[PDB]
């Protein structure tokens, strides 16, 4: 509940950013998708396609508008689970999360490419594979699991100064806090790679942080490389 | 052709409401009433033909805003419009809430997920979860155990210390000023449950 806040959040500040170019944006999630006109264009950006819009208020237009955005999805072979137009338009919010983070998998998980690969593993092991190889000579640092291994921060700053040296003193972010490494990697991450700030730290230095949002930050840590 | 001035319109029911005004000078045979939800169109709107100087309006939204108008026509015809008047309809009682969705976390523990009533009918001010033990056949084995739900804007609700493999009955109804409403209920066994 309070654990999945921050899920909401993450996944907020991820379709906002997109958004922006239609200058909408979102102040609660299990709301302004409702109508799905917010959905649809978030389709029409991440993608350049043209996508039809009722504009009609009864139940049945709105429930006819998000079937749009479903279908969009269902004819790019993408595969939605349990997911129905009676579930959204009225804001279930799991299922309206659900939604979003196959959208988010679908767009921003598909051409993972690193040195390697066994054509066989998920998006996800892929991306777990590219962690790791950048951390790979590194000193006392794994990135095992995208939950208690990035608590501490450390794997961020790896990633950073893997790619760019000239912006991260390594020796230091050993000694401070995690927290002090999390937000001078979001910071350096969003001034010089133009990556969004969608985590705050006080988020992530938890014992278990949401998997979820980091596989969603870490995306967009690879987008920049 | 005289207009029909002082109009006073209220509510009468949940889905009808009453209009009246006083009547003009002239020669009215009959009358007419404009009448649409404000925030629709004025030529879009319903028209209904009477001839007395009262109307019951029917097949009204509850908690939704209406404007209306009355003309006059007779042995010239219709005449001036009254005054506009703005009344909105009681509320009532609202609809099942959504699907009951699952999210299963342990034998013991899930996580309940709805959604908002498909029609509202005025604004849900909270809604009630009430969860317990059950046979193969909905027949509950003991009392109910309802937990109010605090705010309206929570659909999320956790559940822990349960039996494992006892098949578990769950209900949702949903409150707005009018009252409680029609239930939803899902049986689920964590077990077979992924």
């Amino acid at each position: 509940d309070e654990r999945d806040r921050v899920q909401k959040k993450t996944f907020t500040k991820w379709v906002n950013k997109h958004l922006i170019k239609a200058q909408r944006h979102i102040s609660d999630l299990y709301e302004d998708l409702r109508d799905g006109h917010n959905l649809i264009s978030l389709l029409e950006v991440l993608s350049g396609d043209s996508l039809p819009r009722e504009k009609g208020r009864m139940r049945f237009h709105k429930l006819q508008n998000v079937q749009i955005a479903l279908d969009y999805l269902r004819h790019r072979q993408v595969k939605l689970v349990n997911i129905r137009n009676d579930d959204i338009a009225d804001g279930n919010p799991k299922l309206t999360l659900g939604l979003i983070w196959t959208i988010i998998l679908h767009f921003q998980i598909s051409d993972i490419q690193v040195s390697g690969q066994s054509e066989d593993m998920t998006a996800k092991e892929k991306l777990l594979l590219w962690s790791q190889r950048m951390v790979e000579g590194y000193q006392g640092l794994r990135c095992d699991n995208f939950t208690s291994s990035w608590r501490d921060g450390r794997l961020f700053n790896a990633i950073i100064h893997r790619h760019k040296p000239l912006l991260i003193d390594m020796n230091k972010v050993y000694r401070q806090t995690n927290l002090e490494n999390l937000d001078q990697a979001f910071s350096v991450a969003e001034r010089d790679l133009g990556v969004t700030r969608l985590l705050d730290p006080e988020d992530v230095d938890v014992p278990q942080p949401d998997e979820k949002s980091i596989i969603t930050y870490v995306s967009s840590l690879y987008d920049a490389m | 052709l005289g207009a029909p001035q002082n109009p006073n319109a209220k509510a009468a029911g949940s889905r009808k409401i009453h209009f009246n005004w006083l009547p003009p000078s002239g020669k009215p045979m009959g009358y007419r009433v404009k009448y649409w939800i404000q925030g629709d169109s004025e030529s879009e709107a319903h028209l209904l033909d009477s001839k007395v100087p009262s109307v019951e309006l029917t097949n009204l939204y509850p908690y939704c805003d209406y404007e209306m108008k009355v003309c006059a026509y007779g042995a010239q015809g219709e005449g001036p419009y009254s005054s506009l008047v703005s009344c909105r309809t009681h509320q009532e009682v609202p609809s099942e809430p959504g699907r009951l969705a699952f999210n299963v976390v342990s034998s013991t523990v899930t996580q309940l997920s709805w959604a908002e009533p498909a029609e509202t009918n005025g604004e849900i001010t909270a809604y009630e979860v009430c969860y317990g033990l059950v046979n193969d056949d909905n027949r509950p084995i003991g009392p109910m155990k309802k937990v109010l739900v605090d705010n309206p804007k929570n659909r999320m609700l956790l559940i822990e210390n349960l039996r494992e493999s006892q098949p578990y009955r769950y209900t949702v109804k949903a409150r707005n000023g009018a009252g409680w409403g029609p239930e939803r209920e899902a049986i689920i066994n964590l077990a077979t449950q992924p």
